[PDB]
């Protein structure tokens, strides 16, 4: 009873976030106009999403659901390295996304003669290449029924900001200067027609910035503050196990939720939606 | 396949990565549609960024631009319109000094103008509209108003007010938010309408790029 | 159009030197190029091919490891870099243009040659008959077989005929079986089916007098059949 | 004077009416309809980086030229999709294309007012043009071979042109038309072909003579493409009113409306299956069009281009349609 | 001017003179044609797979 009501939350969370990251890479390689160096690394974040819903959110909600950790010590590390390689991944593809629209929104001569999707696939497997960095440490060595992350301090500084707090800064201040530049460029365009069109891209500009920002603090934050102190609190602080769970599962929505920011919202992407 | 048929595919191929090489190359090219009236400054903005159509290729400041000049083709537009259909943006001629003449010169310049605007392949593609000969628009405007052209003008007949005038006749036919119109004004004896140009393409990447991310 | 091969000259056995074709005229980039011999009295026979790009390089498997074939598009050149000559390595090398496209004729144009003097599974070609006697106005059938079907399932028969005209570097006649080369008049014909083909020159001339010669081009080791020379 | 031409404007309308005995829908209210021709996209011709403007098959069925806006005059080998040639244009602003009947041309042509002849089979193994035809002093909307040396041209200066291409001269100059000539379709016979222009006017003229035989007149907007019917008794042509109609040279006048209420969109391209009972038109609604030439029936639908279909070809032996597209890429149909 | 006039006048009267038939016999024409060839049109009546060349 109760964990029928959990189970189905978490599988209606993982087959919403499969079929919406699975849409978009198909609308990604079914039309010929989302084949885009942005659109590119919009898909890369969608196929780095579907990996995270098909191969952590499911072991991951079983070790919900059953409260406890019914496979091998070996799948339990397999999955806390796929885990964090494939979180950290999504969330540095936020972090290349934000670096090709900076790029795109700040350098317009860049954008028209080296704009590459050799540039794309570069910062894929740079996003691969920090999940794997941060994900692998622990199977090499730098650490119950229980399957846990690493609580090293060592590791949890190093996990933590190189999964998010190093991302969130980056990202935070590549949206700040987008968000500088859209204004001067919203300025220097601005007869009260004009000025109220202005005022209306602005609004349009913030409620962009506060989709994607806020959606990925309010996702990503939350379990990284744990991530990073609960660590340093071995013995005084205890984590109630259903917050934890909450912040987790809200990191992991985030997966959901990029499809939606990335994707669903675009106009180009709504287009080749309606295609099919 | 047979040893033809796989030296004929090893050219294919060959010719396959010669069309993706100019393609790349291609893509890297600012297209700029060059539209007008006659006696328009479209002559000469082509000398100062320096047969059917006369293409004009420079590069500014890293950029290269593709000026396509389509002035003699003294035919229908709309049947070869859509061959500039992704142009980075259209780059508007108009003679300030053409109020007063009639062959009216700027009636005929606007409908042009609106016609281009409204066009279903422009819906989205700015304009770098270039008010040409604006000293002799000077000239002859402290000596006739501007009433010749626009009798529901009842402005100031100073050259500044009757210029601004004009440009908002002008800028009155974008009615598109996707679409920018740049305005500037141009003597045929200033050096800097390709800074002008490049300028107003580098708005255009700006604000396209901010549209894809949602920012305008 | 014309392909100049140089080097040639008299060498020691198991020495070295490179053979070059001086290209001009055509667009040798986009043209395959092949080098093919023929031993002083002996028919041709082929030796190496570059592809246009330098993608696809064949060799006999006589000369396979020893033989490299190269080219320089920028200078128009074709090289075959020859190592451990043996005698049987003496021949006049020919350097031939070809290229590949649907409806082209490869192994139109031949260079003039380099005579190398050398100091002491494959598909076979039959020219059963050879040194036939002809007179001049009267028609002749020259014969060629195919130890395998030259006709591809494509509907091509890679069938070629070429004269060897004494003392002139071969000419392409007939390019795929029934198939009549540029600039040569039509009264040359090809004809056969599968394996078996003929060559048939309905008013010869005195210039037909040469040596022809079958090649297939179905299989990458390409075969010439010993030469059918036509005699007055 | 505009009275006289306003009387033999109705004498020839009086005429036309004279021989409407039955329409072509009344005739062939009898004959089995076709039942759903369903071709299927054999192969895709990739490699065109810009919106395709013209095609033209060859005559052996097998090669086929493209023109694109990307400034290539692309040969493809429509059986194995290889490419032949690829022509880099002087000019990319190419419409039109042409392969000439020998297949050793090719021509192209469009905004820059010129038909430029493509050697195909040259010595040196690149084409290369062989000559430019200047003289039209509007864009180049259409050309076809009459053979080597003769090419038939339309222009946007609202005149066609025959040219010797080896003095590369207007041998004969075809004027009467007030609006921009579109498109050129030649007889198999080639003694004779009809333009459509932006007058919504399609013209027969003779080759030789040098002079209009007929005007056909039922469309509301320009003509964009033309095509006979196979025995050069008739043609169809395509608007921008969204109409395809069919003109019989013998009758003088249109014999069936090829339009669908569904369909609002202009007509680029139309052509005759090699029987002629299938009318196959290409649309700026990005599809073409199958039409039952004798009944006026929507046969199919040639869905599969994500842009408009600007120009599409049936083979001589019939065996595929080719459609280019805006979208880049030509599709084999069967 | 008056020279376009009367070259539209003539061309007007070069055009209204031709036989014209009946546009029954030119639909029946148009059905013997297509009739007569309907064996021959691969896209009318489609070859099978081995007939066609773009399998
Ligand atoms: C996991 C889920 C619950 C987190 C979702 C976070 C979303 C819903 C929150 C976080 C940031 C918030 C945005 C912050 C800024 C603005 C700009 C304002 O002008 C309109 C509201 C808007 C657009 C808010 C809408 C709601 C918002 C996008
Ligand atoms: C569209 C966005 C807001 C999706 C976010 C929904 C997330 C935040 C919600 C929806 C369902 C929720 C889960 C429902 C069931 C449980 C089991 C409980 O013992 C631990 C919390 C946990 C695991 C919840 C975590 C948070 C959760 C996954
Ligand atoms: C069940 C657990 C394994 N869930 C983990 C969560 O899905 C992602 O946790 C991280 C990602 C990257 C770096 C990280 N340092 C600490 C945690 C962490």
């Amino acid at each position: 009873s109760y964990q029928v009501i959990t189970s189905l939350l978490l599988g209606t969370l993982i087959f919403c976030a499969v079929l919406g990251n699975a849409c978009v890479v198909a609308a990604i390689a079914l039309e010929r106009s989302l084949q885009n160096v942005a659109n590119y690394l919009i898909g890369s974040l969608a196929v780095t999403d579907l990996m995270v819903s098909v191969l952590v959110l499911p072991m991951a909600a079983l070790y919900q659901v059953l409260n406890k950790w019914t496979l091998g010590q070996v799948t339990c590390d397999l999955f806390i390295a796929l885990d964090v390689l494939c979180c950290t991944s999504s969330i540095w593809h936020l972090c290349a996304i934000a670096l090709d629209r900076y790029w795109a929104i700040t350098d317009p001569i860049d954008y028209v003669n080296k704009r590459t999707p050799r540039r794309a696939a570069a910062l894929i497997s740079l996003t691969w290449l920090i999940g794997f960095l941060i994900s692998i440490p622990p199977m090499l060595g730098w650490r119950p029924d229980a399957c846990t992350i690493s609580k090293d301090h060592g590791y949890t500084i190093y996990s933590t900001f190189g999964a998010f707090y190093i991302p969130l800064l980056l990202m935070l201040v590549l949206y700040g200067r987008i968000f500088r530049a859209a204004r001067f460029r919203i300025r220097k365009t601005v007869a009260e027609a004009k000025r109220k069109m202005a005022l209306a891209r602005e609004r349009k500009t913030v409620k962009t910035l506060g989709i994607i920002m806020g959606t990925f603090i309010l996702c990503w934050l939350p379990f990284f503050i744990v991530a990073l102190v609960l660590p340093f609190c071995e013995s005084s602080c205890h984590m109630p196990t259903l917050l934890g769970a909450i912040i987790n599962w809200l990191g992991y929505s985030n997966s959901l939720l990029n499809p939606v920011i990335y994707a669903y919202f675009n106009k180009d992407f709504q287009n080749a939606f309606k295609k099919i | 396949l047979s040893a033809e048929e796989r030296a004929a595919l090893e050219r294919s191929k060959a010719i396959e990565k010669n069309l993706k090489e100019d393609g790349i190359s291609a893509a890297k090219d600012v297209k700029l549609l060059l539209l007008g009236a006659g006696e328009s400054g479209k002559n000469t903005i082509v000398k100062q960024m320096k047969t059917g159509i006369v293409e004009t290729h420079f590069t500014f400041k890293n950029l290269h631009f593709r000026l396509f000049d389509v002035g003699a083709q003294r035919s229908e537009r709309k049947k070869w319109i859509h061959c500039f259909e992704d142009v980075t943006a259209i780059i508007f001629c108009v003679a300030l000094s053409g109020y007063d003449q009639v062959l009216n010169r700027m009636h005929a310049s606007l409908k042009l103008f609106d016609s281009i605007c409204n066009n279903k392949f422009f819906i989205d593609t700015s304009i770098i509209l270039f008010l040409n000969k604006k000293d002799l628009f000077g000239e002859k405007i402290k000596k006739s108003p501007l009433t010749i052209c626009f009798p529901e003008y009842t402005g100031p007949n100073t050259y500044e007010d009757a210029a601004a005038y004009i440009q908002a006749q002008f800028e009155s036919k974008n009615r598109s938010p996707n679409k920018e119109i740049y305005c500037h004004m141009t003597c045929s004896t200033d050096t800097n309408n390709i800074q002008v140009v490049f300028d107003a393409v580098t708005d255009i990447i700006i604000a396209n790029n901010l549209r894809g991310c949602g920012l305008y | 159009v014309q392909l100049v091969e140089s080097g040639g000259g008299l060498v020691q056995p198991g020495g070295s030197r490179k053979l070059s074709c001086s290209a001009s005229g055509f667009a040798f980039s986009s043209f395959g190029m092949h080098w093919v011999r023929q031993a002083p009295e002996k028919g041709l026979e082929w030796v190496a091919y570059i592809s246009s790009g330098s993608g696809t390089i064949y060799y006999a498997d006589t000369v396979k490891g020893r033989f490299t074939i190269s080219r320089d598009d920028p200078k128009n050149t074709l090289f075959l870099q020859m190592t451990s000559l043996r005698s049987e390595d003496t021949a006049m090398y020919y350097c031939v243009r070809s290229i590949y496209y649907y409806g082209s004729s490869p192994f139109d144009f031949w260079g003039q040659g380099t005579t190398l003097t050398v100091s002491s599974s494959d598909i076979v070609m039959t020219q059963a008959t050879s040194s036939v006697p002809v007179t001049p106005g009267e028609s002749v059938s020259i014969s060629c077989r195919s130890s395998k079907s030259l006709l591809h399932s494509n509907g091509n028969t890679y069938l070629y005929w070429f004269l060897q005209r004494p003392g002139q570097s071969p000419q392409l006649l007939i390019y795929r079986m029934s198939n009549l080369a540029s600039g040569v008049p039509d009264r040359f014909s090809g004809s056969g089916s599968g394996t078996a083909f003929t060559l048939t020159i309905s008013r010869l001339e005195a210039e037909d007098v040469g040596v022809y010669y079958c090649m297939q081009h179905l299989e990458y080791p390409l075969t010439f059949g010993a030469g059918t020379k036509l005699e007055l | 004077l505009r009275q006289e031409a306003e009387q033999l404007k109705n004498q020839i309308r009086d005429a036309r009416k004279a021989c409407a005995d039955a329409t072509l829908s009344q005739i062939t209210n009898n004959i089995d309809p076709v039942g759903r021709i369903q071709m299927r996209t054999r192969r895709t011709l990739r490699g065109h980086l810009a919106k395709i403007y013209a095609m033209h098959w060859g005559t052996d069925s097998r090669l086929l030229v493209s023109a694109s806006q990307d400034g290539k005059l692309i040969i493809w080998d429509s059986y194995t999709t290889n490419k032949v040639h690829a022509i880099p244009l002087r000019s990319s602003w190419v419409m039109t294309c042409a392969y000439a009947p020998s297949g050793n041309y090719v021509a192209c042509g469009g905004l820059d007012n010129i038909c430029s002849i493509y050697n195909l089979k040259t010595r040196e193994g690149n084409v290369r043009v062989s000559r430019e035809l200047a003289g039209h002093t509007g864009y180049l909307s259409c050309c076809r071979f009459l053979d080597d040396n003769q090419i038939v041209t339309s222009s946007g200066d609202t005149t066609c042109a025959l040219w010797d291409i080896e003095t590369g001269q207007q041998t004969t100059t075809f004027t009467g038309h007030t609006g921009d000539v579109m498109s050129l379709s030649l007889a198999p016979d080639t003694r004779l072909f009809v333009s459509g222009a932006c007058d919504a006017s399609a013209k027969l003229w003779d080759v030789r003579e040098g002079m209009c035989r007929q005007t056909f007149t039922g469309h509301e907007s320009d003509i964009n493409a033309i095509c006979f019917f196979p025995n050069g008794n008739a043609f169809a042509t395509g608007s921008d009113d969204a109409t395809c109609r069919l003109f019989d040279l013998r009758a003088d006048q249109e014999l069936m409306t090829y339009s669908h209420d569904n369909i609002i969109c202009g007509i680029t391209s139309v052509s005759f299956s090699k029987s002629g009972r299938l009318l196959l038109a290409g649309y700026d609604d990005f599809n073409c069009n199958v039409w039952d030439a004798l009944k006026a029936d929507r046969a199919g639908v040639l869905a599969g281009h994500d842009n408009r279909v600007s120009c599409l070809g049936v083979t001589d032996d019939g065996m595929a349609v080719a459609t280019g597209s805006w979208d880049s890429f030509l599709k084999i149909w069967n | 001017s008056i020279a376009q006039a009367r070259k539209l006048v003539e061309q007007l009267k070069m055009e209204a003179n031709i036989d014209r038939i009946k546009v029954s016999k030119a639909a029946a024409d148009l059905m013997a044609y297509c009739e007569a060839h309907a064996k021959e049109d691969p896209l009318l009546t489609p070859v099978p797979a081995s007939e066609n060349p773009f399998r």
